[PDB]
């Protein structure tokens, strides 16, 4: 690749993690460095813009430099959601295009933000299945209800699942549409939340995220307050 | 079952006011199902801003505000900040069950918000072309200027061209010159990817993405799996 990056560093929740990235005068030495986070089999997402701003929504724990042909990303209060692959990306004026660096894929080594990790995603075929998890952490898992919500691209929510805590028997409920298909679970003892998905058709096609419940002031509880990053689940026949 | 309507799209000035509204299709919407707002900023996850009607989540500025108006729910965003672009989706509770709403975009007059849905998963056979979509809903597109990135399993970002969405001028990346072809469509709001002469390699997600006044990719398509193989289907 033009732009040189390492290709893995490991870290742990609460440190502070840098990521380096070599170019030259026609690249980094005179454009704009942008920074882009990409979690398993989902797109990137900008972190860093005109080398060192953020877009609203991305915690003030990233931050971005550049000094003459290199930049770096700052990641400061690690934090387990934070696992993922990092790319710089820049203008090259020699070449007339937009080049990358290779990515740095980060390793994060109870405590710390609330966090709920997705993983399992991924294409298949109609009649097709997957397990989605959601791992947590920042919070007692035992003690609270978990909801599955999915989001069709371009499209607005749905709500798919819930289980409730230990505390009410791990009560489980459907949507009609998932109703026989799908089957929510979780391993208190890891922290984790399980989506098991049989039978897929192509309208199961979405991004899955698993949701956590919070206080909104002292009065009421909504189920919506914390989600995962999501998952994205493809379900084609790639026109076959 | 019972359907939750919002307004598609609403544009507003930084330091307006703005009221998104929330109608039920049983009725007027009552306190008894208890109205939540969940914010979702461009290429973001969401998160919960209001529930019970009018309860604000810890993080949710002052400036927002939940509230019952005319038999709907209502929220109420007074001087918006460029912060308070995002698809606002309202959720009603019905007996034993939350509905959400098709949720409302709101653009913050300045890069407007937008959500971009890609065409399905190929299968391609050595020396075939595919064409790839990119459809945009939200603010005017237009406004938008179009880049294509791959990614082969396993390996890194791969720039292949852009596209203006205003005059149509293209930039492709050098190894692909003469086998991409990028165009739009103004009535469908829809960019398309068309790479030809198909080989091995060309195995890879396909991803397209809106382009700043910075040449940074902040909305993306969920991506389009192209896979080729001498098999085929």
């Amino acid at each position: 690749s033009v732009l040189t990056q390492p290709p893995s560093v490991s870290a742990a929740p609460g440190q502070k993690v840098t990521i380096s990235c070599s170019g030259s005068s026609s690249n980094i030495g005179n454009n704009y460095v942008s920074w882009y986070q990409q979690l398993p089999g989902t797109a990137p997402k900008l972190l860093i813009y005109d080398n060192n701003k953020r877009p609203s929504g991305i915690p003030d724990r990233f931050s971005g430099s550049k000094s003459g042909t290199s930049a770096t990303l700052g990641i400061t209060g690690l934090q387990t959601g934070d696992e993922a692959d990092y790319y710089c990306g820049t203008w090259d004026s020699s070449l007339s295009a937009v080049v990358f660096g290779g990515g740095t894929k980060l390793t994060v080594l109870g405590g710390g933000e609330v966090q709920l990790v997705e993983s399992g995603g991924g294409l298949v075929q109609p009649g097709g299945s997957l397990r989605l998890s959601c791992a947590a952490s920042g919070f007692t898992f035992n003690t609270y209800a978990m909801n599955w919500v999915r989001q069709a691209p371009g499209k607005g929510l749905e709500w798919v699942a819930r289980i409730r805590s230990k505390y009410n028997n791990y009560a489980t409920y459907y949507a009609d549409s998932v109703k026989d298909r799908f089957t929510i679970s979780r391993d208190d003892s890891k922290n984790s939340l399980y989506l098991q998905m049989n039978s897929l058709k192509t309208e199961d096609t979405a991004v899955y995220y698993c949701v956590r419940h919070g206080n909104f002031g002292n009065s009421y509880v909504s189920w919506f307050a914390y989600w995962g990053q999501g998952t994205l689940v493809t379900v084609s026949s790639g026109g076959c | 079952q019972a359907v939750v309507t919002q307004e598609p799209s609403l544009t507003v000035s930084p330091g307006g006011t703005v009221t998104l509204t929330c109608r039920s299709s049983t009725g007027a919407v009552t306190t008894s199902n208890y109205a939540n707002w969940v914010q979702q900023k461009p290429g973001q996850a969401p998160r919960g801003l209001i529930g019970g009607t009018n309860k604000r989540a810890p993080w949710t500025p002052a400036r927002f505000s939940g509230s019952l108006l005319g038999g709907k729910a209502a929220l109420t965003i007074t001087g918006a900040q460029a912060e308070d672009e995002a698809d606002y989706y309202c959720a009603l509770w019905y007996s034993n069950l939350w509905v959400f709403g098709g949720g409302t975009k709101l653009t913050v007059l300045g890069g407007g918000e937008v959500q971009l849905v890609q065409s399905g998963a190929e299968v391609k056979k050595p020396g075939a072309s595919v064409k790839v979509s990119c459809k945009a809903s939200g603010y005017t597109f237009t406004s938008y200027g179009i880049s294509w990135v791959r990614q082969a399993p396993g390996q890194g970002l791969e720039w292949m061209g852009w596209i203006s969405a205003y005059n149509g001028n293209t930039n492709y990346a050098q190894k692909l010159q003469g086998r991409v072809t990028m165009t739009t469509d103004t009535s469908t709001s829809t960019a398309y990817m068309e790479l030809r002469s198909l080989r091995s390699d060309d195995t890879a997600v396909y991803y397209c993405a809106t382009i700043d006044t910075a040449s940074a990719f902040d909305i993306w398509g969920q991506g389009t799996m192209v896979t080729v193989s001498s098999g085929g289907c």
